[PDB]
């Protein structure tokens, strides 16, 4: 859970600084 | 037409400037041409995942669009061709490259372009008939045993306007043209099929007839039938590879597709050495399998995306040679492995997994494969009938019933013949469960059996009643120690042991036990069920008069009758004949009678 | 030839775990090859991971510490990491990453190889069937290993794998009926007296004339060791395939390979795997246990040893569960039968050799070979699941035959698969040992042999 | 004693063979470093720029 929920929050980190 | 490569990481390439791009097509992949599929579109720059290895491959490569999806080639040069999971020939490559390795970028037709076949036109077609889809319009003599069918691509029509004389012709002549609206259109002996796409027919029948694997447990208690989804193990020793074998040599299909998924390379090399010595007899000669048998090969080092289009190529070879009138059996070794790759490439592209990593539509794709066998009225004019049966291989994770893999594969198939552990361990052999394992088609088989043998199911299911009994009583034994037993008991044990140890057990690699007809096993089940239910009403008869009868004074009785059914399985039906067998159990019959008579 | 200049960024623009990020590359090629110059002049080599743009991701095998991010100097090579490979790379020690380790000179170059190998036709391969007499029992009898398979050996800490590992590499032989082996061997991640452990023993028994060896220990960088056993099997196939000869490759804990591997997955912020080991885990093992084997047309074959720990004795763990499906088997060695005295610790129950019912029988080893096998490990079963219950009610709820099953468990403990460190067994006393202890039951309980074979060979 | 006395003889046997492959070696050398030495001098003094083929005129 803790690592799927860390890959999604770096995936939407990227698109909105990006 | 032409985008250019934008970024590499491991096989997947994003490429730029690949505007009208469309999803699942095709394209060539920098200066070696590497073949790869559009999987993911954004803007104009699109994602692609490569059927090769990509090391070199810079920034600002060139990206050809082909404009079509990932397709096979059908027509006649199949029957005894070795492919990979992409469709090319691995003796042409080494044939023509004079090396012990496959190049990178290797682009050889699937099908030779040089051969001459002979092709004779059906009789009565003419310059003016109305030709349809699906219509055979010729016949290539492909070798001794197969005719070839050409037929017409199942999405055209029109007016013949030439058809070709009889003669020799080589893939790349033209054969047929059509004439629809005024606009002409030229066609050769060989078409092109998209593997994703399934193959159209007139009608979906259901399956009524058997089909023979040549083990006793699994035509008996668990039959398959012609247009089945079956679904074993991957266990080694266990009674696979006899299995795969058997479907081949002695049985009752046409054409055979085996396909390897992800396989080790020692035991790829095996099945390619000792498939072409393989033989069987047909019209009292003997002939090699390889002349009705086509190999995709796929070993665990080849890439991945490699490895998830063998079994859409398998599949579409099926499909091809049913919608000709055969009955064509797949083979889909280790769809474990396949799932294996559909997770390492969803994982790639950044997706959410569902359960233990793999992706969520994993029954979503399974069924989309498992869906396409079944009994068919195969589409156009002549009327034919075909059939595709699949056969799975869904290796265990350690041996969990509650894997994805497995979980969602007993979902679909009608079939399951399960992996005993325990039994493996004593080398007991088929190590099939008999009470986890099930057929669904015990119903749609019974207009055949009433028919053929009708005797056959009650044998059936009093075996099957024998078998749980027994289960029962054994725990039981286990823990008090079998002293205060009924006789009835003691019957149930002991004709349950001859069951276990003389009609279920098999031995495959010796030469009266590799196939045992049908007429065999249902008279060695007919005879066992015999002796069973005339000891059991002999004691259960005299069982308050005088003499008690039990269980001790009838293996002191008749001990060579039960010798004679103890030794059934070694009467040969290639040596022996069907006449000379029956008569011989119908004798042991009178025999056990005779005795069963004497001593009440 | 490459004969262009060579072009040097000072544009470094992060640095992270073992992974360097360079902007503003001209063209950047995929799974190139970089030196990098530190600040103080010291030198490393790193290989490209991802390329996006103008952006390249090096992985540096020597670690990034002393690496900043305005005076390290980064040279593009422009070609994949090809390796130097010769003949008399045999009688030599190297390091993880292929440089001399024992004051001897670089190697002078015959070749240069691809160090990711070349597909190999399944067309062209053959199958192995030429057993290999590695002296002991409980591999040779009931295990049997073909001249060409791949086959791991399943251990745990400290347990006595190397030793086994280097008795069968004392001892092979082809099965006597009427040359030997060269060794390839690469270490990932071992400590220091196994390396002296290794060392000594190929020196004393007369063999480092024919053996290379890849050293990796744990106080060396960690992500030289994803490049130590692709160094390790293009020599091994070069020896076979352009020189002939009959290569023997122990890679001696792929456990620390694939740490490294999850240690690099998780610094490129990666969807993991099960326990956080990388997604392609199983493609990333089979580029390596797959190349073993004969081809057609050439004289030379190679046999791969590898050599795995499973953590916590798991074999459901993703490493030894991936390397299973790969290779043809698997040797088990027991920690149970460790505590109790028992040298080579081998448990034949799940143990496995895929290759081995064509490369036994008659002709090759003995008629009897299949047989006595099959029902030792019928027998060894049965004792086992008489003895659980045995210990759990009742020793003297047991039968009359339940404690020959019991006496069998002993002697076949003590007596086939308790070898000694330096005892090399033939083949036929092996099997006549079997014998020995099938001789135990009486002749109707051994319902795995043949009539045909019991009437030959029980009674004596 | 035995050891002790051919621990010594052994050693100088090997230092006289290897002395003969290194004479060998040396022989080998000198008929042959001219043609390669012209070969090296001639590639390197032959220049032929180039741009990389991926890029767009």
């Amino acid at each position: 859970f803790y690592r799927l929920k860390k890959i999604q929050e770096k995936k939407k980190i990227l698109k909105e600084k990006s | 037409t032409f985008g250019y490569v934008h970024g590499v990481s491991g096989p997947v390439v994003t490429a730029c400037d690949m505007a009208g791009a469309a999803m699942y097509e095709l394209v060539r992949v920098g200066h070696s041409e590497l073949v790869g599929e559009i999987i993911r579109l954004e803007g104009d720059m699109a994602t692609i995942q490569v059927y090769e290895e990509t090391s070199g491959v810079s920034v600002g490569d060139p990206v050809l669009r082909t404009g079509k999806p990932l397709s096979v080639e059908l027509g006649p040069g199949i029957m005894g061709a070795i492919f990979d999971g992409i469709q090319r020939p691995l003796s042409d490559i080494s044939s023509q490259t004079q090396s012990i390795y496959i190049p990178r970028g290797v682009n050889v037709s699937a099908l030779s372009r040089d051969i001459k076949w002979d092709f004779t036109p059906c009789k009565n077609l003419r310059v003016g008939s109305h030709i349809t889809g699906g219509d055979i319009y010729g016949i290539v003599s492909e070798n001794s045993l197969i005719k070839h069918k050409i037929m017409l691509p199942p999405r055209n029509r029109g007016t013949v306007t030439y058809i070709a004389p009889p003669g020799n012709y080589d893939t790349s002549d033209v054969v047929l043209e059509l004439e629809f609206e005024g606009v002409k259109e030229k066609f050769t002996m060989v078409q092109v099929w998209p593997v994703r796409q399934v193959r159209p027919v007139t009608e979906k029948l259901p399956a009524n007839h058997p089909l023979l694997t040549g083990q006793r447990v699994l035509d008996a208690l668990f039959p398959c039938v012609q247009g089945g989804t079956t679904a074993i193990p991957g266990a080694f020793g266990c009674g696979k590879t006899v299995i795969s074998q058997s479907l081949s040599k002695y049985s009752n299909s046409d054409v055979i597709i085996y396909v390897g998924c992800g396989e080790r390379g020692n035991e790829m090399s095996e099945v390619l050495r000792d498939f072409p010595e393989l033989t069987m007899e047909v019209d009292g000669k003997v002939e090699s399998i390889m002349k009705r048998t086509a190999l995709v090969a796929n070993t665990s080092n080849m890439p991945v995306a490699a490895r998830e289009a063998s079994i859409y190529t398998g599949i579409t070879l099926s499909e091809y040679f049913r919608d000709m009138g055969y009955h064509v059996s797949m083979m889909a070794d280790s769809t474990s492995r396949w799932a294996e790759a559909l997770r390492e490439i969803s994982g790639r592209l950044a997706e959410m997994p569902a359960d233990s990593g793999y992706p969520a539509y994993l029954g979503a794709r399974l069924a989309s494969f498992y869906e396409r066998a079944g009994r068919v009225k195969c589409l156009g004019n002549p009327e034919r009938e075909g059939s595709v049966s699949i056969v799975g291989a869904v290796s265990p994770p350690g041996g969990d019933f509650s894997d994805p893999v497995t979980s969602a594969t007993l979902g679909i198939v009608q079939v399951f013949w399960g992996l005993d552990k325990k039994l493996a361990q004593r080398k007991h052999f088929p190590s099939v469960n008999w009470l986890i394992s099930y057929s669904k088609y015990m119903r749609a088989l019974d207009e055949y059996y009433d028919k053929h043998f009708t005797e056959f199911v009650p044998l059936r299911t009093k075996a099957k009643e024998i078998l749980q009994e027994e289960e029962d009583l054994a725990e039981i034994v286990q823990l008090v120690g079998k002293a205060s037993l009924a006789e009835t008991d003691k019957i149930t044990l002991e004709v349950a042991k001859l069951i276990k140890d003389d009609f279920l057990q098999q031995n495959g690699y010796t030469p009266y036990d590799r196939f045992c007809p049908f007429y065999k096993t249902v008279g060695m089940l007919s005879n066992m069920i015999a002796f069973y239910d005339m000891a059991r009403r002999a004691v259960e008869t005299t069982a308050q008069s005088d003499n008690k009868i039990t269980w001790s004074i009838i293996r002191e009785h008749m001990g060579d009758i039960l010798y004679k059914l103890s030794s059934m399985k070694f009467k040969d039906p290639l040596k022996d004949g069907e006449a000379k067998i029956k008569s011989d159990y119908a004798q042991l019959l009178e025999d056990m009678q005779n005795a069963f008579r004497s001593l009440e | 030839y490459l004969s262009q200049p060579r072009l040097t960024y000072k544009t470094v623009s992060g640095v992270n775990g073992p992974l360097v990020i360079l902007d503003h590359v001209k063209f950047p090629r995929y799974a190139e090859i970089v030196h990098l110059t530190l600040p103080d002049g010291t030198k490393r080599s790193g290989q490209v991971l991802e390329v996006s743009g103008s952006k390249a991701v090096v992985q540096v095998f020597e670690g990034t510490s002393g690496i900043d991010a305005k005076k390290t100097s980064c040279e593009f090579t422009g070609d994949i990491l090809r390796t130097p490979v010769s003949e008399d790379m045999l009688g030599r020690v190297f390091n993880g990453s292929g440089k001399p380790i024992d004051r001897g000179p670089v190697v002078l170059a015959e070749d240069f190889l691809d160090i990711m190998g070349q597909p190999i036709n399944p067309q062209c391969r053959i199958y192995p069937e030429e057993m290999i007499q590695t002296g002991i029992s409980a591999i040779d009898g009931m295990n049997s290993i073909a001249r060409g398979q791949k086959i791991p050996i399943f251990s745990a800490a400290g347990l006595p794998h190397n030793e086994i590992a280097a008795q069968i590499c004392r001892q092979a032989g082809l099965v006597k009926k009427s040359e030997n082996f060269a060794i390839v061997f690469a270490a990932m991640g071992v400590n220091m007296e196994t390396a002296r452990f290794f060392k000594s023993d190929f020196e004393e028994n007369g063999s480092m004339d024919n053996v290379c060896l890849f050293l990796n220990l744990a106080n060396d960088p960690t992500i030289e060791r994803i490049i130590t056993p692709r160094l390790a099997l293009t020599t091994a196939e070069f020896l076979a395939y352009q020189c002939e000869k009959h290569v023997l490759v122990i890679l001696t804990d792929m456990s620390s390979y694939a740490e490294a591997l999850r240690e690099v997955s998780a610094a490129r912020e990666e969807v993991p795997g099960r326990r956080g080991f990388p997604g392609y885990m199983y493609t990333d093992l089979a580029t390596i246990y797959e190349r073993a084997g004969r081809v057609e047309g050439r004289n030379g074959s190679i046999t791969q040893i590898p050599i795995l720990t499973m953590p916590n004795d798991d074999i459901t763990h993703p490493i030894p569960d991936l390397t299973g499906y790969i290779t043809e088997g698997q040797i088990y060695v027991d920690r149970q039968l460790h505590n109790r005295q028992i040298y080579p610790p081998i448990n034949v129950l799940p143990s496995l050799s895929r290759l081995m019912k064509s490369a036994i029988g008659e002709g090759m080893t003995r008629k009897d070979h299949a047989d006595v096998s099959n029902q030792l490990y019928a027998c060894y079963a049965i004792g086992k699941d008489v003895q659980a219950m045995k210990a759990v009610v009742g020793e003297e709820a047991l039968t009359s035959d339940d404690l020959l099953y019991l006496e069998f468990l002993q002697k076949f403990e003590r007596n086939f698969i308790a070898q000694g460190p330096y005892e090399n067994r033939t083949v036929f006393e092996t099997l006549d040992i079997g014998w020995q202890l099938l001789r135990i039951f009486p002749k109707e309980m051994l319902k795995r042999i043949p009539q045909s074979t019991l009437s030959e060979f029980y009674p004596r | 004693a035995a050891a002790l006395g051919s621990r010594g003889s052994c050693s100088t046997e090997v230092e006289k063979e290897t002395q003969e492959k290194m004479t060998i070696l040396q022989t080998y050398f000198r008929q042959n470093r001219d043609e390669v030495l012209d070969n090296l001098l001639a590639f390197v003094c032959d220049i032929r720029p180039e741009i990389h083929e991926n890029y767009r005129i």
